[PDB]
């Protein structure tokens, strides 16, 4: 129960924003340029 | 005239499909066992 | 999942059951002696004695 | 509905446009690459798991 619950918490922290405009990587990649989108990626990088 | 709603006033929060899960949301809902107004 | 994998154990449940069956047959047919040296047979009333 | 969501923020199903058809989305398979070797002291043959 603890191992599956920690795995479910690790899955459920992927949908967290951590200050981003969206939590999924492909949407914030696909409508932003890279030199403005690098810090937008990097907040999700350090949170995950 | 006043009466009580039992479990009514629920709907779909985010126009999305979910199956065999339990989802918690924050949205405008009718509270359970509240005083609803009855008119004839 | 996305990046999460679960490795199976090296010992399967049949092999863990065969270890416990070997331990149970060893303790029933020899008492305590199979954990010390060779498994030396003894009647189970004299083992319990 | 148009698309189903998982407990994370990833899709699980989608309504197809131009046909109004429902399709299931599962990710294609992945896994780690484990290499079994006897060591370079014996042979350079390897087996890939
Ligand atoms: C580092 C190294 O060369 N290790 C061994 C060596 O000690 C041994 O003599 C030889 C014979 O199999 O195999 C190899």
């Amino acid at each position: 129960n603890q191992n599956a619950q920690a795995l479910n918490t690790l899955v459920k922290q992927l949908s967290s924003n951590f200050g981003a405009i969206s939590s999924v990587l492909n949407d914030i990649l696909s409508r932003l340029d890279p030199p403005e989108a690098e810090v937008q990626i990097d907040r999700l990088i350090t949170g995950r | 005239a006043y009466t009580n709603s039992f479990t009514r006033g629920v709907y779909y929060p985010d126009k999305v499909f979910r199956s065999s899960v339990l989802h918690s949301t924050q949205d405008l809902f009718l509270p359970f066992f509240s005083n609803v107004t009855w008119f004839h | 999942f996305n990046g999460l994998t679960v490795l199976p154990p090296l010992l399967t449940d049949e092999m863990i059951a065969q270890y416990t069956s070997a331990l149970l047959a060893g303790t029933i047919t020899s008492g305590w002696t199979f954990g010390a040296g060779p498994a030396l047979q003894i009647p189970f009333p004299m083992q319990m004695a | 509905q148009q698309f189903g969501r998982d407990i994370a923020d990833t899709t699980d199903a989608v309504r197809d446009p131009q046909t109004l058809e429902i399709l299931d989305i599962t990710p294609c398979s992945f896994g780690g690459v484990s290499v079994i070797t006897p060591g370079t002291n014996t042979s350079n043959q390897v087996a890939v798991l």
